[PDB]
């Protein structure tokens, strides 16, 4: 029904400082509280879009091209709102996706299409984005070293964080 | 055998919002903050916890229980299964990753009595 959906107080990427994020037919865009470059997202770039509790709660929206966009800050009572949205305008089902939290460090790293997630029992744990990988390096058998760099590419969800992000390393079998 | 950190999001301990490392002594789990996301790590599915400084950095790295960390065998009932080796953090708190590490430390040795 509406012209404009708009939703306030929503981090954009980690974003330090929260914005305002109004949807519409044609795409979305972000604006800063004051200082920063406001964002934008044409309808042809949004392939898919899924829904989770974050650091409030997140969308987090899939390009047709390989690249994740993150919003969180929206309340529990914004779904409903959020899944006509995305069904309506962009073609696109916002999927309740449950993450894991039984705290376990075992089950299956998967190579997607614009991030390396791992999986629980089929739930993901974490996800990393490909945008923020510096490096992939074979550390010895059988282990891979996943690089950032929070301090060339640089990584700024890595350093986002009072905690920098620095290596993961995965114990992977069968690629030595 | 089985352990289990959380069941549900609202049991996670409320400074997880400021996207920082939580120790979380009561469930035996640690919570540690991965791309905008809080991520749970049980106490026994963790090695050892080291710190250590570079210039104005200092680092934590945690170090996971994981075949090598071979044959034979294990109890996880998923033999191809992948495994998270380690991670590190960096941050400029000297004293706090000295902290962390020390009770990562004291709550694994008594995981392992």
């Amino acid at each position: 029904m509406a012209a404009i959906e708009s939703f306030d107080h929503i981090y954009l990427d980690l974003s330090k400082e929260p914005g305002k994020c109004r949807f519409a037919e044609n795409g979305l865009g972000w604006k800063p509280v004051g200082g920063g470059e406001t964002f934008t997202l044409d309808v042809s770039n949004i392939g898919g879009a899924q829904w989770s509790r974050a650091a409030g709660y997140e969308v987090k929206i899939l390009q047709r091209t390989s690249g994740v966009i993150q919003l969180d800050g929206f309340q529990q009572e914004d779904y409903e709102r959020l899944a006509k949205i995305f069904k309506n305008w962009y073609s696109t089902n916002l999927e309740n996706k449950e993450h894991s939290l039984r705290g376990w460090n075992w089950g299956k790293a998967e190579f997607g299409k614009a991030e390396l997630t791992f999986n629980v029992q089929n739930r993901p744990a974490f996800e990393i984005p490909y945008s923020e990988i510096a490096n992939t390096n074979l550390a010895g058998r059988n282990e891979i070293a996943v690089e950032f760099a929070p301090g060339q590419v640089k990584s700024k969800k890595a350093s986002a964080s009072r905690d920098q992000l620095v290596e993961i390393r995965f114990y992977i079998p069968g690629t030595t | 055998k089985r352990f289990e950190s959380y069941k549900r999001d609202n049991q996670l301990p409320p400074k997880v919002r400021d996207m920082g490392i939580v120790i979380d002594q009561k469930n035996n789990t640690i919570v540690l903050p991965i791309m905008g996301r809080p991520v749970p790590f049980h106490i026994n599915t963790i090695k050892n916890a080291s710190k250590s400084d570079e210039g104005e950095w200092s680092f934590l790295r945690i170090n996971f229980l994981s075949p090598g960390q071979r044959k034979d065998d294990q109890p996880f009932e998923d033999a191809s299964a992948h495994f998270v080796r380690s991670l590190t953090f960096r941050s400029t708190d000297g004293d706090r990753y000295a902290e962390i590490a020390n009770q990562i430390s004291n709550l694994k040795r008594e995981a392992v009595k």
